[PDB]
């Protein structure tokens, strides 16, 4: 019913389930990647694990 | 991208028994669904609509049943007045889709 | 919703900057992760219904 | 064992540090034993108390 509030109104819901762990990855963020650097001092980021 | 089967392709019952037809998807539709009788040299009637709903003026001896992937249309009693062809539509998504409609199923009464 | 769909989401890049315009007015209100650092994150497994 | 005593200290010294180490690995009752897991899993209001 249209006329009354949101309540009375169709509402489209999606549900997403994750399992968030950091290794056999296939669905990752939409962050770039970058060339590894070695035997140097730096903050690393691998499928999540940073 | 959704493509669908109708069985049986011809059934044959006496008068007193119940008919039933089989319309199965490669992927779940929902209760999105309907089923169309035409007779011969005449357009197709509409009979339920959203798998479960009765059409207008058509009466009560046809039912529908399941939801998703499989879909049942029983017929309670035959007068040899329900012999033609039925069809189930999708009407869920006909984005690119050779054709909404299943396959023929022609409806033979020996009376 | 008695006949919820499920769907698969597997070996792709998941993005939500482009979940505005698809559907607009939103709600991404849900628990057991921050909304806010979605973007440096992998996913296993995802299911959509 | 003529000479237990030294041998026994440098045991102690050695399995208490070694103790203490592996301790670093215990759940004390949150989600992950892994501070940047926390990090990277909830949202700060919470953090701060995990």
């Amino acid at each position: 019913r249209p006329t009354y509030g949101v309540g009375h109104q169709p509402y489209r819901v999606v549900v997403l389930s994750f399992e968030l762990l950091h290794a056999p990855a296939t669905v990752c963020g939409p962050k770039k990647s970058t060339n590894l650097v070695k035997n140097k001092c730096v903050n690393f980021n691998f499928n999540g694990l940073k | 991208d959704i493509v669908m089967t109708q069985t049986p392709a011809s059934v044959s019952e006496p008068v007193g028994g119940t008919v039933t037809i089989k319309c199965q998807a490669s992927e779940s539709i929902s209760n999105w669904l309907a089923w169309y009788q035409q007779k011969p040299g005449q357009p197709p009637k509409l009979l339920i609509y959203a798998a479960f709903t009765l059409a207008s003026g058509v009466p009560s001896r046809f039912k529908g049943s399941g939801s998703g992937t499989q879909f049942t249309l029983t017929i309670n009693g035959v007068e040899c007045a329900d012999a033609a062809t039925y069809y189930c539509q999708q009407t869920y998504s006909s984005r690119d889709v050779d054709n909404v409609f299943g396959g023929g199923t022609e409806v033979v009464v020996k009376g | 919703v008695y006949a919820w769909n499920r769907k698969r989401i597997s070996n792709c890049v998941a993005d939500y900057s482009v979940l505005y315009n698809l559907a607009p007015f939103f709600t991404f209100k849900c628990y057991g992760v921050s909304p806010t650092k979605l973007n440096d994150l992998c996913f296993t497994n995802v299911y959509a219904d | 064992s003529a000479l237990g005593k030294l041998q026994d200290v440098v045991n102690h010294n050695a399995q208490a540090l070694n103790t203490l180490v592996k301790q670093l690995s215990s759940k004390f009752g949150a989600i992950s034993s892994v501070l940047n897991d926390i990090f990277s899993r909830l949202d700060p209001p919470e953090a701060e108390v995990q």
